[PDB]
């Protein structure tokens, strides 16, 4: 009954902000993480921010370190991922994870629950 | 999510010419995991090689592989008849995962083809149906297109096509397209045509019949 | 009290296949368990029954340090409750498993142009391990009613491959280094 | 020989249920990687299902919570359960043993499974005569519509004219029923000599029909 609904996503000029949301319902504790993962039209599904939910800890790839913020607002269960100073680079689809777990991963076999997923595109 | 896409699609040669096909995997995975299969029409895959390059038990020495990372390739020196068939090259993740195939079929001369139209026989009119079929006979290669023409006008949607296995003997293609009316459709109509065009026709040949002549 | 040495464990020269996976059990010494997580060249920091940055505050009898090297697309087979040739025929976790899971890219040491093959891993097993069971036999697999009698062939297989890796492997044929930390009922 | 004796196939509404069975001989399934896989009509295999010596089992995305693969020890078979079936399931199914590094060596004949709402029904078998208008080869043949479900035989002349012959696969028409015809090009000098005469067979209906083509007369 884990259900992730995710929205957001679209274009904007370098140097622009998104932000992301994640809705997470149907888990029956705080003990889960949330992961973003982003996927270029060629290339693979790359984790860029994580959160685990029970401890409250942000994890952010370097490449986003100083520009992306994941946290999470309790009232509503969702996980929201304010991207600023958006870069070409940042262009993909952004996918939501949910997995069992406390911590983090690197690999989307790792999260059973996924959001359907969202353009972000920067313009040239 | 890797994918296996095997090109080409189908391959046309020559008995005792060179084959080659090509498996690409979409991400760099080891030699080890990888297979090819053989499947004739009508019967079931066959081992042909594992772990890339290793000739399974039984297989002629004409078949081999070859390949790493992301791009494979299985070789047949010189075709044999029996060798025609449909390959398959399999992935080992976390479960197995096919591509898409390759057929690979026998090249001969451009041989156009034969087209006979027959009329619905008066024993299907009687159910309330008619069927008109157009045969194309004995034709290479395998792309043909078929359009029927209903007192000159082009019929789409309710035609549907069938085509033969390569012949064993002359290495042809057959083709049967059958158009479908209700008897009170086709009872407004007069004209009925198929016109038929392939790579062996310098223009494209019409059969035709007036209905009730 | 000194540190706990997971240095030595974390950052070991070479690490143990996967089905002869190496156990380091930790006792008397004080651990910063929250910079562990906090270092990003871990890859993977999973953690079960218990939140990563609340070991710090917390005893136990003895910490049991599990490490191996396995590829990266099983990775994820190293949690509880996971199926598969590793979770199932080299290293399992129990359901009740209390710990964290640490894996990251180990490319540039296990790695090899032309292959290493020292890493290896069960393919043939008969049945499921029991969790934190470690299985070194090599006795050829009987895949049929006939007996092998040691002497490899037709249904009769030998257990172990190796993985081979090659520094120009995708990430999930690229080798990982995993370390398993346990929690038995160190601070 | 080793061999796997595939059976179970038949025919299966939507939403319906099948168990295929998967009878080894020559390889203990027990202790054995055992695969499942399918081929639709035309198309190209696709992996199912897989089941460890141990115990662990793996579907595929498009059977996941639908489909069921177990054995019975006892008897060295495979199973496969299929659960509220689709149309799309319509496939020919086979059973391999896996031996992963080695391949899947060893094959099942393969069973056919169609998803279908049709009931069993025998064809008409009108006759494809060429009009009255001529070259120097004719076509005459035999028109097997509306049947269900799968195979029916055509031979020509109670096979005594096999050269010639073209029997086209079988098109589901959008009624449900299956359609196919059978044609044979003679000279055109033995139209008006020998008599040309289909014997359609299909076996699910009890359906035994020998029609003779002739040229239509005006
Ligand atoms: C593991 O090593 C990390 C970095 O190692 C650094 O380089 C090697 C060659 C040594 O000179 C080492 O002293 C350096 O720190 C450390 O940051 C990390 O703390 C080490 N792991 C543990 C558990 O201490």
């Amino acid at each position: 009954q884990v259900q992730l609904v995710e929205s957001g996503g679209g274009l904007v000029q370098p140097g622009g902000s998104l932000r992301l949301s994640c809705a997470a319902s149907g888990f029956t504790n705080d003990f889960y993480s949330i992961a973003w993962f982003r996927q270029a039209p060629g290339k693979e599904r790359e984790g860029v921010s994580w959160l685990s939910v029970s401890d409250n800890t942000p994890t952010y790839v370097d490449s986003v370190k100083d520009r992306f913020t994941i946290s999470r607002h309790n009232a509503n269960n969702t996980v929201y991922l304010q991207m600023n100073m958006l870069k070409p680079e940042d262009t993909a689809i952004y996918y939501c994870a949910a997995g069992r777990f406390a911590g983090r991963d690197t690999w989307p076999s790792s999260y059973d629950y996924w959001g359907q997923g969202t353009q972000v595109t920067v313009s040239s | 999510d890797i994918q296996m896409t095997q090109s080409p699609g189908t391959l046309s040669l020559s008995p005792g010419e060179r084959a080659t096909l090509s498996c690409r995997a979409s991400q760099s995975v080891s030699s080890s995991s990888l297979a090819w299969y053989q499947q004739k029409h009508g019967q079931a895959p066959r081992l042909l090689i594992y772990g890339t390059s290793s000739r399974a038990t039984g297989i002629p020495d004409r078949f081999s592989g070859s390949g790493s990372g992301t791009d494979f390739t299985l070789t047949i020196s010189g075709l044999e008849p029996e060798d025609f068939a449909v390959y398959y090259c399999q992935q080992y993740g976390s479960s197995p995962l096919f591509g898409g195939g390759t057929k690979v079929e026998i090249k001969r001369t451009v041989a156009a083809p034969s087209v006979f139209i027959f009329p619905p026989s008066d024993e299907q009119l009687k159910s309330g149906t008619a069927s008109v079929v157009c045969l194309l006979n004995n034709f290479y290669p395998r792309e043909a297109k078929v359009q029927w023409k209903v007192d000159n006008a082009l019929q789409s949607g309710n035609s549907q096509e069938s085509v033969t296995e390569q012949d064993s003997k002359d290495s042809t293609y057959s083709l049967s397209s059958t158009l479908t009316l209700s008897k009170a459709d086709y009872e407004k109509h007069k004209v009925y045509a198929c016109e038929v065009t392939h790579q062996g026709l310098s223009s494209p040949v019409t059969k035709s019949f007036n209905r009730g002549e | 009290t000194n540190l706990c040495p997971f240095d030595e464990v974390f950052n070991a020269t070479r690490f143990a296949s996967v089905y002869a996976w190496n156990r380091k059990r930790i006792s008397n010494c004080v651990a910063d368990y929250s910079v562990l997580y906090n270092f990003a060249p871990f890859f993977a920091f999973k953690c079960y029954g218990v939140s990563p940055t609340k070991l710090n505050d917390l005893c136990f009898t003895n910490v049991y340090a599990d490490s191996f090297v396995i590829r990266g697309n099983e990775v994820s087979q190293i949690a509880p409750g996971q199926t598969g040739n590793i979770a199932d025929y080299n290293y399992k976790l129990p359901d009740d498993f209390t710990g964290c899971v640490i894996a990251w890219n180990s490319n540039k040491l296990d790695s090899k142009v032309g292959g290493n093959y020292n890493y290896q891993y069960r393919l043939f097993r008969k049945s499921n391990l029991k969790p934190f069971e470690r299985d070194i036999s090599t006795e050829i697999y009987q895949a049929g009613n006939k007996p092998c009698n040691g002497v490899a062939g037709f249904n009769c297989y030998f257990p172990l491959r190796s993985y081979g890796f090659r520094p120009t492997y995708g990430v999930g044929h690229q080798p990982y280094r995993v370390v398993v930390l346990s929690f038995e009922l160190v601070c | 020989e080793v061999q796997l004796l595939e059976s179970g196939g038949g025919l299966v509404q939507p939403g319906g249920s099948l168990r295929l069975s998967c009878a080894a001989s020559g390889l203990t399934v027990r202790s054995n990687y055992m695969n499942w896989v399918r081929q639709a009509p035309g198309k190209g295999l696709e992996w199912v299902s897989l089941i460890y010596s141990g115990g662990s089992t793996f579907y595929a995305d498009s059977v996941k919570g639908r489909f069921t693969i177990s054995r019975h020890d006892s008897k060295n078979t495979l199973y496969l359960q299929m659960n509220s079936l689709r149309a799309e399931d319509t496939a020919v199914y086979y059973c391999a043993r896996d031996l992963v590094v080695y391949g899947m060596d060893v094959w099942g004949q393969g069973t056919t499974v169609t998803v279908s709402s049709a009931s069993t029904k025998g064809p008409s078998v009108f006759p494809l005569a060429p009009s009255s208008k001529s070259g120097g080869t004719a076509a005459l043949g035999c028109l097997v519509k509306d049947y269900f479900p799968e195979p029916v035989t055509v031979s020509w002349n109670s096979g005594a004219l096999t050269s010639g012959v073209h029997t086209f696969p079988a098109v589901l028409q959008s009624s449900g029923l299956y359609s196919l015809s059978s044609v044979v090009t003679v000279p055109s000098s033995s139209l008006g000599t020998q008599t040309y005469i289909c014997n359609v067979n299909h076996k699910p209906s009890n359906t035994k029909v020998d029609k003779k083509v002739e040229p239509k007369s005006c």
